[PDB]
RNA sequence: CCUGCGGCGGCCGCAGGAAGAGGAACGGAGCGAGUCCCCGGGGCGCGAUUCCCUGAGCUGUGGGACGUGCACCCAGGACUCGCUCACACAUG
């Protein structure tokens, strides 16, 4: 998978094939991580993502 | 009597204090009544069911083993089988519609 | 460069490992490569870890996203495994003789290399809690 | 070899170091394996300690004496005793009993020093209570233990909270206080309950019905101790001088008292010959007092084992060795170290 | 120099009124309520509620029945039992407050006890890692009562945290977040069993009862006894007034919704809560929603069930908006104003003609 | 000071006072379809609010999944077809569409509609998409303004054939280079179409109108409409671990921040604001008349597509408007719109047609045989009625 | 009984076994102290906690 | 062999294995799928494997027939075909 | 030493005793103790200041909360007995020869310590009063 | 004629309708009773041999013995059958 991105001061993806920014730091990768529906690790996601507060829940609460 | 038959109930974890405490793993999460006879797959009686605790979904059971069991015996991931009359469906302990 | 990387971090990435507890890792790592007592990528560290063995999980904290490994340290906490995060990816990759970058990778013990690997354990043993 | 306090006790090495790591610290008695392989003693810092018999007696200097076991409790040690009917040719008789603050009443093997299996007594709440004293049956085949106003008799077979519970006081009327200790008779079918509440009491093994309750004590009674004749029995207690004999013919009141300085709230021991002539106590000013038994039990010696309390006594069941433990507790001002010996009593 | 004050500085359910959505701001105000601070001192413990400190001897249904010796009041109600030995935060509501009681007794509480463990564990991670298990829908056994077996049932558990540990006495402190009704001393129980050394609840203390806390408002037994002692000898209220609060201050996290005065008393009587009497209506009103109703001098009329929604209000010219769940005024605070508008006049006049 | 204010709030008397201003709301704020409800046009005030629905984001947590949708980041292994059966599977629900068929080795936004949301799959299928893709050149190019010239040609309506059937037309609104890399020959390039436009055969087309040939590398949609990858995009960890969380712990919260109501798909469309009594009657395919309107949005317009909404904010349907914002206005009776799409249940809202003032007349004279059996005059109908009654079965 | 506290910066408790702080001031126990409904020293501790500007009504009053 | 022919389009830069050309036909219509492309003396070229671009001005790629290649044809080389396989746009375009 | 302790001091610790008449108090304490004449708890304190028996009563300073012994410095106003504070509970317990602390301890006069008595009497009537 | 659902992009089949869109007191409150839900002998004080006790037994900010007295064991919610007060669209 060759497609990158970084964040713009605007708050949307800027899509590169280059591993770093323009401001040094490493480029994301675009794609989400891979599922499979056998996947029995939701306790654990969860628990060490309430950890560090990173839990979609914990975040500010989106504009409806 | 001995039942006519039994249904895996779940599987030994660590002891604690001369009573075993076991992982719960139940066909369609189902929860074992209280005092319940816990049984070998020879149906021979170990013991019967005192606590049930932990999540709605990951529970655990200890049992007050029998006259002539003791703790050292048993075997880490060993099955252990109940008498499929004395189980409940989870649904009973989840809320009302 | 150690400070450098900080800025690439990974929300999740704690206990990160030290400048020097980070060298010390690279070369228990390079050890174990050469008697084949590494387990590589989380496809195979999940399996090995699930199936029974022990020894200590190198995790790498420039992964993104966290999705596909922040399973693996609450699989440790079941079995009283030690974890820790170092700074990169395309180092860990590179330590564990690979052409490409790694996320996970978990170093076994050996009666080659039991000082470096103790010295190692040890130290990661006795990292703080976040 | 046999038993003579004709001459003082000679020296045998003891330990001194390992007691002194903490910080006011001090010994809580010592005791005798049954079949005298081992000695068992209680600390200040909640670790029961195991020593071996010493290897340089049956080989003079001796070293410092080194403990086989360290079997660490998380609270005070109320009571802690071998098992009834231990022998080192069987590790399934080779174990250590063991109560605690608020913990239950443990068995440690005393081979590995693993805990091994636990006995724990609930009150009507269902909240646990700790028991303050320990004693296996002569069979081995019950665990008696005291708790306040009520005995209880956990069986050995089975570890666990179920148990027989005996109330020792009724509607007031009875043996009121903590159960401090339990003895039981070696030839009658009874055991014997000595209380904080000043009084003792006989009780019959089968039933638990009460056979006699005795007073004579001034303070709370610490120890108890059969005679191998089966009909005298003697009893100890805190912050009180004398240590009383008693018969279980010619009941009701003590037949003899015997001086010994006692000033502080210890359970300060004392304990009989295998054969049942000498008796042996401790004292709080330290010295180490012998009768013989056999009228009047008529003092044969006094020597002092260190400058400080001597809380435990304990007697070898087959060689002429005494075992002593020291220490007390040391109070503050507003702004010698504790240790265990061994003594040969042994003829010329 | 209330002028001055900005409208988050007004008390209690008056807090923040203007961000309240507007229906209409005309009303003819009636001299009968006063705000619930400055109640007349017998009404105003008769509306009110104590954040008492419980002690660790006597139990939870004596300490009420001592505020109620103290007070001198008939009634009393208390948030949800303590256990004899346990402490900590425990709502006593006063007279007319107890209609309150099963909302505070239905609250999320928190608590902060001690588990003794009866052998040694590795360190405090381990108790750490058994009390993450324990979190969510718990299993727990309610004990005997009356040689009653009660089910098994369950319990939430919303957070744990370990706060220290003493491997010299095998004790550690954990705070617990949980729902109402959840037993503590078992789930020191079931801690004990997960970690396999076995265990025991030492201790116990209360921090939270829903709404109150420990933090502030807090007072102890002396306090109410010391109180009333002193408003007994020397005619102060100054020391009651800090010890009970209005019952207003249990029921600031409720939608409220504003009546006219002409309203006030028809409530109380009973009437539904129609939309021609509502002043002003907050955001986040939903259908079947328990809310308070208010006077415009913010004294809470009723609590009331929402059968419109806030949009809903918006829209429409007339028809019921709630109906009662609990009267908390008494009858006849306000006189009776109800058939005197226009549509209701109309009525009664084409009736008689 | 702290103190003072504390002071002050025991001494002085407040009141919220009488005044004579206008009250004046602000919706700005409010949720979904309810968002400038202030704004609309009033025709009545005068109704009779039911209590049976619900606000659409405080529906109890199974008729809010029942009513809802996923903005999915769709991993790059499984199909379409295959990611919708997973979401069917885990949240254990009956049904589920999506908005627009990702290849099995394209990522991106996939809006999964959930039971009665499916009822909108036609409407998000036909919606405009945008993708980021990497074409791969198969020889060298002088430069990067080689391949967006390409780009620029292919802006417009276009000629295209599927991948391995008859030719099609497909219109590429906008086309962007992003980067190109001379070394690997891969150029990232950005493009909004209609839906069922094939990348893979663009990036062909690409490679032949540059003359050195091409293919697509891979591709990701950033784009379904109205929904975007900054847009509340979610993965299929977050619904696992959300179900996962309302199963365990009891805790809707985390199922709520995944699933959204279907109304936030419609936030875009003009709005018609229904009377209670008539939503019932429209759910089981009744005409749009001019008696239930409560309100109406400015700028409706003939033939366009309007959302029908109940006071609460729910949808009831997707509606053709028959009359201007203009006409509504000023008219006396008519059909306002006809039903597109129901998307409302039948009896959420209760059956109440027929109890009306000229309903209730119509009934009357069929019973006293003034009207025939199926409602149509006679000889001897007033002349008041028959000229009055617009019947619009006509 | 076991339970202790002392304060943090921002008024709120902190748990603790230990008899000191991490500053070397001794904790309060987080009981309050034992109750009695007879009993008849209230004029005393009014007395002198007005005295000292300890008395409950001599505090800053809460802000509701 | 057609019985006549109508102009197809004509010669743009090769491809690997095929020849792209802008169609230039009458009234703009399209070509259909695997049609014969022919000379200016009937002689065929190739066949018609793809078509794109706008609607209005596009392009088609011609599989070349095994004598043939791709380099030898001259720029602006007009190209031909039978005139029973050409469509308008008024199929596609509505 | 003393200027530590003095950081534990309640609100209504006053008036405490200075650091040589501190150890004049333990000092008569340790006499009293040995010839049996003092009171402990406040238990005991407040039962025998009710029966009107005199002595010194010494209060601890860093008592908390005061609610268990602030009623007994107006018990001694009331029927004129000399009271005063000293800067901790655990010195105070420590002064009667007991491990464990207490918060109040009453001192009754006696002839083999009636000189040190009234050397500490003398002083404590004379501090100044808040 | 409309809608919904299913089958193979239009038709087929099945199902619900045929809809003009009503109602400015509907049908409430507060008590009391019966029945369910809820629902871990102890707590407090004084007296005398300082009533005993710094126990290694919790414990002097409290533990115990004997006299003695005292106050606790509800309050809520739901259902059901009474009594009381209303039957209220909220006065520009």
């Amino acid at each position: 998978m060759f497609l990158q991105y970084y964040l713009n001061e605007q708050g949307d993806r800027v899509y590169t094939l280059k591993k770093f920014d323009p401001m040094g730091q490493q480029t994301c990768s675009a794609h989400p991580a891979r599922f499979s529906p056998d996947d029995k690790y939701s306790r654990h996601r969860i628990t060490i993502k309430k950890r560090f507060k990173v839990l979609m829940t914990q975040q500010p609460r989106p504009v409806l | 009597g001995p039942p006519e038959r039994v249904v895996l109930l779940g599987e030994f974890l660590h002891p604690c204090e001369d009573d075993i405490v076991c992982k719960c793993t139940t066909d369609e999460n189902k929860v074992p009544y209280f005092n319940a006879p816990v049984y070998l797959e020879n149906k021979e009686q170990i013991g019967k069911v005192d606590e049930i605790f932990g999540q709605l979904r990951d529970f655990y059971f200890s049992v007050k083993l029998s006259e002539n069991m003791k703790a050292s015996s048993f075997k880490k991931l060993q099955k252990f089988y109940i008498d499929p009359y004395k189980l409940l469906p989870l649904q009973r302990f989840l809320p009302r519609p | 460069t150690y400070q450098e990387l900080l800025v690439n971090q990974n929300p999740i990435a704690q206990p990160l490992a030290s400048r020097r507890l980070t060298r010390k890792l690279y070369k228990c790592i390079k050890k174990a490569v050469k008697q084949k007592q590494i387990r590589r990528g989380v496809k195979e560290v999940q399996k090995f870890v699930n199936k029974g063995e022990k020894g200590i999980m190198v995790l790498a904290g420039d992964t993104l996203p966290i999705e596909v490994y922040c399973h693996l340290p609450v699989m440790c906490e079941d079995r009283n495994l030690p974890y820790v995060y170092i700074p990169s990816k395309t180092d860990l990759g590179a330590a564990a003789g690979s052409k490409r970058p790694t996320c996970v990778i978990m170093v076994k013990p050996h009666e080659e290399y039991q000082e470096a690997y103790d010295e190692c354990l040890e130290e990661v043993q006795s990292l703080p809690l976040p | 070899w046999n038993y003579s306090f004709s001459q003082l006790p000679r020296f045998l090495s003891g330990s001194w170091s390992e007691f002194s790591t903490q910080p006011e610290n001090f010994l809580k008695g010592c005791k005798w394996a049954p079949d005298g392989s081992c000695i068992l003693t209680n600390s200040a810092d909640n670790i029961l300690r195991i020593y071996n018999l010493p290897p340089e007696l049956y080989h003079v200097e001796y070293a410092e004496m080194v403990p086989v076991l360290r079997m660490v409790e998380g609270d005070t040690i109320y009571d802690y005793c071998w098992y009834s009917l231990m022998s080192s040719a069987q590790p399934d008789t080779s174990y250590v009993a063991s109560s605690s603050r608020e913990n239950p009443i443990h068995i440690w093997d005393a081979f590995t020093g693993e805990l091994r299996a636990s006995f724990r007594a609930y009150n009507h709440l269902d909240e646990l209570t700790a028991a303050h004293s320990l004693c296996f049956s002569p069979d081995g085949s019950q665990l008696f233990c005291g708790f306040n106003r009520t005995v209880r008799v956990f069986s050995t077979a089975r570890p666990g909270r179920d148990c027989e519970v005996r109330a020792t006081f009724a509607k007031k009327q009875g043996q009121s206080g903590i159960i401090s200790c339990i003895a039981f008779s070696p030839a009658q079918p009874l055991y014997a309950c000595g209380s904080y509440g000043r009084s003792l009491g006989l009780y019959a093994w089968d039933d638990g019905s009460p056979l006699a309750l005795l007073g004579g004590h001034q303070g709370g009674i610490t120890h108890l101790c059969f005679h191998p004749d089966g009909n005298r029995f003697f009893s100890g207690a805190r912050k009180d001088a004398e240590l009383l004999c008693w018969d279980l013919r010619q009941s009701g009141y003590p037949l003899w008292s015997l001086g010994r300085e006692v000033t502080t709230n210890q359970r300060i021991y004392f304990d009989l010959d295998p054969t049942g002539q000498f008796l042996v106590s401790g004292s709080t000013s330290g010295a180490v007092s012998v009768w013989d038994t056999d009228g009047k039990p008529e003092p044969v010696l006094s020597f002092l084992p260190q400058k400080d309390c001597t809380n435990g006594v304990s007697l070898h069941p087959s060689l002429p060795l005494l075992a002593t433990a020291s220490g007390q507790r040391v109070f503050p001002e507003p702004t010698l170290e504790c240790r265990l010996q061994l003594w040969w009593c042994g003829g010329a | 120099k209330v002028a001055k004050l900005d409208t988050s500085q007004w008390p209690l359910l008056l807090k923040n009124f203007d961000k309240l959505n507007v229906r209409t701001t005309h009303y003819t105000p009636l001299a009968c309520g006063s705000n619930p601070l400055k109640r007349e001192i017998g009404d105003y413990i008769r509306t009110g509620f104590i954040n008492l400190d419980k002690p660790s001897n006597p139990s939870s249904h004596e300490v009420v029945a001592w505020i109620r010796r103290i007070l001198r009041v008939e009634k009393t109600g208390h948030s949800g039992t303590l256990d004899p030995k346990v402490t900590g935060c425990l709502i006593v509501c006063i007279e007319r407050a107890t209609r309150l009681v099963k909302s505070q007794q239905s609250a999320g509480k928190e608590y902060v006890g001690i588990v003794r463990l009866h052998n040694a564990i590795e360190g405090g991670t381990q108790l750490s890692r058994a009390l993450e298990t324990l979190t969510g829908a718990l299993f727990q056994r309610p004990p005997l009562i009356a040689a009653v077996k009660r089910q098994l049932r369950v319990r939430t558990i919303y957070e744990s945290k370990m706060i220290e540990y003493d491997p010299e006495r095998r004790l550690g402190i954990f705070w617990v977040s949980c729902e109402a009704g959840t037993y503590i001393r078992t789930l020191c129980v079931h801690l004990g069993l997960l970690l396999g050394v076995g265990g025991q609840m030492q201790e116990l203390r209360r921090v939270r009862s829903g709404v109150m806390s420990e933090k502030d408002h807090m007072v102890t037994m002396h306090d109410v006894l010391d109180a009333q002692w002193l408003y007994d000898n020397h005619k102060d209220e100054s020391y009651l007034r800090r010890v009970v609060y209005p019952l207003e201050k249990l029921l600031t996290s409720h939608k409220r919704l504003v009546m006219k005065d002409s309203a006030v008393n028809a409530i109380c009587y009973g009437a539904k809560i129609m939309l021609p009497g509502v002043l002003r209506y907050e955001d986040g009103i939903e259908v079947n929603q328990e809310i308070v109703v208010i006077t415009t001098k913010g004294e809470a009329i009723c609590m009331a069930i929402a059968l419109m929604t806030t949009a809903v209000i918006s829209t429409c010219d007339h028809g019921i908006v709630a109906k009662i769940k609990r009267v908390i005024m008494e009858r006849d605070t306000y006189p009776r104003k109800w058939g005197l508008g226009p549509k209701a006049s109309q009525k009664k006049l084409m009736i008689k003609q």
